[PDB]
């Protein structure tokens, strides 16, 4: 009849908590190829045959918006960029007045500039005039007559050139908990990012995640299994970003077609700077190519999905970005070490009523980079000789709704971004971190002796 | 059949009383980056040390589960044994008794100390 | 009434035998600066581990206080029980038996090993 | 006579069953350089913690050696007791039973859990 | 009849030991204001409602002279100064010959110098002449005609300028033990620093201690509760310093009255140096103000206390410091980021037989600082525009006795210092560090079974 | 009759494993003398009266060729060199064209060069011509007329000068395991380096090992107790090095006899470079001296030992090194901070059939050092005034066999090296690292209760 307290150790019970985790790269990343930005010696080899355990009859409330290990991901990727940035060459002497002239490009007007400037020689008391090729975006005029120019970051900070051996290829990264912690994965294929998840599993490490840096589009990410997924912290709040997850990728082919040449210039003792020499052949603008019918079907699918979460008899307009800096207004991404800034007006140039051609868009190239919207920390991109082609997969979209006055029966969406944390949020939506509390209490008819 | 990590979490607690060992072995399993791995390993080991000391202070060190002499209070739960051990999961049970974890714990330390000093006094005259 | 950390230090040892638990819970409680916090936490945890192993090697692991089978030697102290347990503090008692801590300790390990191997030999024929 | 660290390694295992304590006390004894000393101390302490937990999970925590209820299988070794305990060293014995360490271990956890839950069920009706 | 060994765990017994501790700052120090020299991200938030436990019937022998966590305090404050010193600007190019002229100061003679010098421009191959205002103390003549000058530390080391966002305000710091250690506090209000203390308490953390850097005087420290306290390791040894603790503070108001102007000069890329421009208005010497009657009553009190520890029929003379460097001979302290060196001859200008006026003293300003008496590590102080006023509390004194030949019935005392460790010793006198030894042995009639 | 499993804790059983260890220096190394390259604050004081425990009736298979804690020794000594290298002065401005002239050396031809060059003064915009003394090896000609010269590493890297307080004296280093690990020492005096060892002991720490950097010879090492020991991973494989261990040392006296002068030149702010001034007295080549009869008896002993491991009726030729860089072809070592490169043709100039004079050899001095065969990391050696004498002990030899076509009844050996790991292998041959596995299982007639 009487009952007694019984202490239980190892109970399968968890609680919500915030903690730090550790990285793990694949073993094949250690077979040479250490000359990569995300190549980390601290990332342990990935555990072979990882264990994913399905927790039947378990319901958990996921929420990826106030989720942890997203700010931690941002801090880790920033620290990795900075640690790769430290051992390379800082371009202090390159803040020198440049005589820049337009490129005739005879057998991209004003985009190419031939700039001559004085560089310090092997003797610190001597200077030599030398030329280089530069873009219009990464240079600014000193005056109004368009003769004297200076670097954009000259009165801001000092650029650090990327070391040429280091490669900007994203690599998969597994996030693993320490002892006493666990990662829960939502196996529900129609999960919208927040709320209960009927099918739950547990893993020691997440799947390999490539840290792809992009805006207005998501590249080389995961894909939804069943249907297009709309994720928002508050759909009626237009100030919050909207993440669109596709069930099928869209092939994107971005090509820099010109033939470059790399010139190594001795700036100081042990300091070599790589400049752009004369272009072999014709000069043409870089571009990206998208199948017209695939993109049209994609837009119709996402329009039909967006009809559900809004009034049905509401027309939907797609428009380009309103304005701002070039980093947000255009699709900025990495392609073979060269950073592309591609105009995206064509893909958002259609409105839908309530009832083998290829779209080709222009792209520009910048060499002075301020990534994660940082001020005072800038990167110089060395050129790559020859031509560059990158074929990738469109697997996600980032959209922003504008504030409509009352109910005008119209809602417009423009491509947004700016927060790279959202770039990790579309891949970490299904994962959450829990803390084990193995101690437990239960009443039982068992009584201890004396 | 073998059950993995946390595999009996959705199970009833009577069936889940057979798979404590997997959580037991999982509980310790394993410049700046070195600092973080080091600190989090230190965090895991001192969490395990605190849990093991809390088990030891109740006279239940070295045992997977252990009985005590605290009588169960109906104010914590008036539920029957059968519904607890054949229908009731560990998650919502922890949610229920989360109000009285501290009271049950302090009663545990107090009963252990009193019984053990009673044993000391009993053997003192022996 | 609750007594805090080290509150029974000036008390007689008989009254101070009721407040061991506070010291027990206090014993683990918690780039270059990170290195020092890390090392001192490591120092605290391995000190606790060494103390717990020294308790385990005397057959007294997991218990707050524990009796053994070493007979008390009058050469260490010829004092009566009543004066020790009703007038004598722990501080000056440690000062008194500081000469024989090591001898008492080695007698403890030796008695534990001998009794436990006697138990092994006794159960060997069972 | 006192025997030092690993002094009975070449001895027969029957004589070597008298000098476990020296290995027991040796098992925990003790910017970039600071990182390596720190990590290796952490490695030693969590190795000791894992060993102590493996001892605890067999119902043998806090004891130097401990008997269990697993019957010995002749498939592991058909050797007599006298040759094992008067002619056989620990090194080549570990070499012999290295094939069945895991099977013997799992039988140990399973027997401990079964006996202990049988004790729980027996005291449940008490 | 027979007795047995009984092992006790958790015994309240401690022993004297030396160990390291950790810092803890208040939570309100984390509400912005990270731009402080002692602002430390490693200092954990202070534990709310700290537990002080009175240990009745406990007597312990405190001794603050050979006490630990005083050299540790010095090492911590030195490391904090150096860590704040690293990320700022080093003034390598400022070691250049200066043409310095005297200041007319028409509608402090030779104290102000207008110095013109060549500074490197935005181009490394160009130099521009520019002027600045400097003091007489922080400059030295190159020659005997008084025309060419150089910085004092030019042939010693290279100065590092303090970053202007960083503030020199002292903040309270709590010192906390790790597990297995304790801090004992002597609650005896008449404790002289050494010997037994009847009233003892234990704390996890000490009270908040502001690391005030001063000599010949103690600022913003704790106060004695009952009477004036004289602390000395050996009173008959004149070579040891004497610490005087007052039961009531003395208000001190130190003012730099002139109106300054700060000029930001681009030295190199990303390097800005802040110089003193022309003084708005009249030029007047800085000064500190002390109430005459309060200081007289203070001196009479400390004389009456010093009568006890010496022969009664012995006259006592107060004299200024004999000589040495300016850091020890004058009261050097921090006031609004500007470092003051104030002449203290007036306060020690009285002798006492065995039987609304305000004292105002001059002050000078130095910008080249060698603190903790370090050689090769120097600090440049940026100026602060406008005027500066600091009101503080005199709560302690540092005195040194001179060697009198035999018994001349006279003992003279002069203000001393030099060792900043003593500055932490007047606030850490009541605190000591002990190590717990929880294992214990006791004979009892209890016997274990077989 | 029935038996039961019994668990044993603390069993004396070990297994082969690879792990990291820690360093320990003697306490007398902490009595000042911190100005040493291998002086390490992390190396704990050596445990007084270390315990060596003989493990009777124990046989273990040592193998020093694939042994661990040898690559770890190399990494530790490289990291110690780099850590001593960081806080000193880097010679960036010394890459300047030098006008070098030959030394007449009137009352070593072309070995001494008087080089005049422009050095930056206290003003960065001014240069002054100054002279220095340099060797022929550490300078290279810019052109073919032999007038303009440059430093050897000028187009490779930047040298870092050793700080003059730091001393290159080797000190003993003890290697100690953490808890749960052990070091086994082979006490067999005739042990050849691999295979079983009958007499085994265990130690917490190894004996003190001086990290002597040398090639073709081993200096100040341990000595064999009984006979000359030949150690090889594969004797028939000529591509593997051969280590010869002597039972008696050979006294070697190496002297730089010239009288030097050190000139301190202010290069930059806080930067002082030490150059060689005029030589006082005559100029003579450095040399090392070896007793002729002792070396002859040594060569006869090692020839007789080498007869055993080869066909008996095979003549053995000793020859100098075939060729390569100066670091391997000559005996390179440290002597009073000056690095000697001594020709070793005389000691290997004898062939042996199957049936008070002193050998004196020339030496050269290099100041630009590339040690551990590293490229891009170079060291400048400051000169030492006066003369230098080092007396050391020859305790080991490094030999390499050449590939003979079939059985020509002749085998030739030349002095080799290049791998400093072998230098640690001749002192770590007897030590191995094992991991304790204290858990054990045994069948016993004891049964637990219920
Ligand atoms: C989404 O995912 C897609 C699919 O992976 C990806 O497209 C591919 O990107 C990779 C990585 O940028 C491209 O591979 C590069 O291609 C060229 C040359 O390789 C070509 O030729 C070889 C030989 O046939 C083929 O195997 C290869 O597939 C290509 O056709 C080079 O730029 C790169 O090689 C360098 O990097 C490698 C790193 O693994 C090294 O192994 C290699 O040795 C090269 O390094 C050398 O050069 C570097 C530059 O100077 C230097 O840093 C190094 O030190 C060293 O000197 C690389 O192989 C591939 O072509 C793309 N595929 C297509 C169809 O376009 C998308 O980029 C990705 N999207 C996003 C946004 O991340
Ligand atoms: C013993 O203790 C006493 C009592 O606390 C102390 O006297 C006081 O010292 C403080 C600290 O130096 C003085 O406060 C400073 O005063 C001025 C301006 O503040 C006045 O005005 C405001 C507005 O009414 C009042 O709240 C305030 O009390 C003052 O009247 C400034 O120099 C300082 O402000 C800067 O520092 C603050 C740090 O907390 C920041 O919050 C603030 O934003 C300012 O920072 C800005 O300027 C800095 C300088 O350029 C720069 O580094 C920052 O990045 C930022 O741009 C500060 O508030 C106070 O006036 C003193 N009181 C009296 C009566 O004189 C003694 O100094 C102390 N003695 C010793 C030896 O330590
Ligand atoms: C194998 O082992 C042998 C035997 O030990 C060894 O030979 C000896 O080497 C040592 C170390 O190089 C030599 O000692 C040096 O000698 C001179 C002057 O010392 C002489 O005079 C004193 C006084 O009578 C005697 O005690 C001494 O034995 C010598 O006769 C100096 O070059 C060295 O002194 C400096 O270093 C010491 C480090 O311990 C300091 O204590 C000392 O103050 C000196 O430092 C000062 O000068 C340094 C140079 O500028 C500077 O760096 C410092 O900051 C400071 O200003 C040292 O005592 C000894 O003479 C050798 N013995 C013989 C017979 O030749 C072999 O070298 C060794 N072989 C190898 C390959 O390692
Ligand atoms: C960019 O400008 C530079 C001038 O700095 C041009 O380089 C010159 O080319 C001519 C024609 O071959 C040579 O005679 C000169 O000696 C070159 N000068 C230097 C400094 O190299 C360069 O050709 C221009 N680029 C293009 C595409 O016209
Ligand atoms: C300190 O000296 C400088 C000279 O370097 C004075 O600055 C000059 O002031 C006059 C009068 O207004 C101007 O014409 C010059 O152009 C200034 N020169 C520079 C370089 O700025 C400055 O006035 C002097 N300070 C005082 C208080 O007289
Ligand atoms: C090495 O060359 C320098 C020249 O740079 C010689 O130094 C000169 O010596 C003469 C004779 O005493 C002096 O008049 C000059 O003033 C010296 N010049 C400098 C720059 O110091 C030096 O003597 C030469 N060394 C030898 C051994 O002849
Ligand atoms: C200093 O003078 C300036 C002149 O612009 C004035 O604005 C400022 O208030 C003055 N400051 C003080 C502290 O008098």
């Amino acid at each position: 009849g009487n009952l007694w307290v019984t202490v239980y150790y190892g109970v399968p019970v968890w609680r919500e908590a915030e903690t730090t985790l550790f990285c793990a790269s694949d073993a094949k990343a250690y077979d040479r190829e250490v000359h990569n930005v995300w190549a980390t010696h601290a990332c342990v080899p990935t555990d072979p045959n990882p264990q994913e355990i399905v927790l039947e009859n378990v319901t958990e409330n996921f929420n990826m918006w106030k989720n942890d290990m997203v700010d931690q991901m941002h801090e880790d990727i920033i620290s990795l960029w900075d640690q790769s940035l430290k051992p390379c060459v800082k371009l202090t002497p390159l803040c020198v007045t440049l005589d820049c002239k337009a490129f005739n490009s005879s057998s991209a007007m004003q985009e190419m500039k031939n700039c001559t400037f004085n560089i310090t020689t092997s003797v610190k008391g001597k200077r030599q005039q030398e030329h280089a090729l530069f873009y219009k975006l990464d240079i600014v005029p000193l005056n109004k007559n368009g003769r004297q120019y200076r670097l954009i970051n000259c009165n801001t900070s000092t650029i650090t050139q990327a070391c040429p051996k280091v490669s900007f290829d994203p690599i998969p990264i597994h996030y693993c908990t320490p002892a006493g912690y666990a990662i829960l994965k939502c196996n529900n294929k129609t999960f919208n990012g927040t709320g209960p998840c009927n099918n739950v599993s547990t893993v020691q490490c997440t799947h390999g995640i490539k840290p792809v840096v992009s805006t207005q589009l998501l590249l080389n990410g995961s894909l939804a299994e069943e249907d297009i997924i709309i994720r928002s912290e508050n759909l009626t709040n237009n100030a919050k970003t909207i993440i669109v997850h596709l069930n099928e990728s869209v092939e994107i082919v971005c090509v820099r077609p010109n033939n470059m040449t790399r010139k190594s210039i001795r700036i100081g003792p042990g300091q070599t700077f790589y400049a752009l020499n004369e272009i072999i052949g014709d000069i043409r603008q870089a571009h990206c190519n998208i199948s017209k019918e695939k993109w049209n079907n994609t837009l119709h699918r996402v329009w039909k999905k967006l009809v559900e979460h809004f009034p049905n008899k509401t027309t939907i307009r797609f428009d380009r970005h309103s304005g701002g800096d070039l980093e947000i207004t255009t699709h900025s991404f990495n392609c073979g070490g060269e950073f592309f800034y591609c105009n995206t007006s064509g893909l958002f140039n259609i409105t839908y009523n309530s009832n083998t051609k290829v779209i080709t868009l222009p792209c520009r190239i910048k060499q002075i980079i301020n990534m994660w919207q940082e001020v005072g920390r800038a990167m110089y991109a060395p050129p790559i000789a020859g031509n560059i082609t990158c074929t990738s997969n469109i697997t996600g979209l980032l959209l922003t709704r504008d504030g409509g006055n009352n109910s005008t029966e119209t809602e417009t969406f423009r491509p947004g971004g700016g927060d790279m944390r959202d770039n990790w949020r579309s891949e970490l939506y299904k994962y959450k971190v829990v803390e084990i509390k193995p101690l437990g209490i239960a009443p039982t008819g068992c009584k201890r002796r004396v | 059949v073998f059950l993995g990590f946390l595999g009996a979490a959705g199970s009833t607690m009577g069936a889940a009383s057979n798979t404590l060992t997997v959580q037991a072995r999982q509980l310790l399993s394993g410049t700046v980056w070195g600092i973080k791995q080091l600190q989090t390993r230190v965090l895991a080991i001192e969490r395990y040390l605190e849990v093991q000391q809390l088990l030891g202070l109740w006279g239940c060190s070295g045992k997977l589960i252990c009985c005590t002499a605290v009588p169960w209070n109906s104010s914590w739960s008036n539920k029957s044994e059968t519904e607890i051990w054949n229908n009731m999961t560990w998650m919502q049970w922890d949610r229920e008794i989360s109000n009285y974890t501290n009271t049950i714990y302090r009663l545990l330390e107090e009963s252990q100390f009193q019984q053990e000093i009673n044993e000391v006094d009993l053997l003192a005259l022996d």
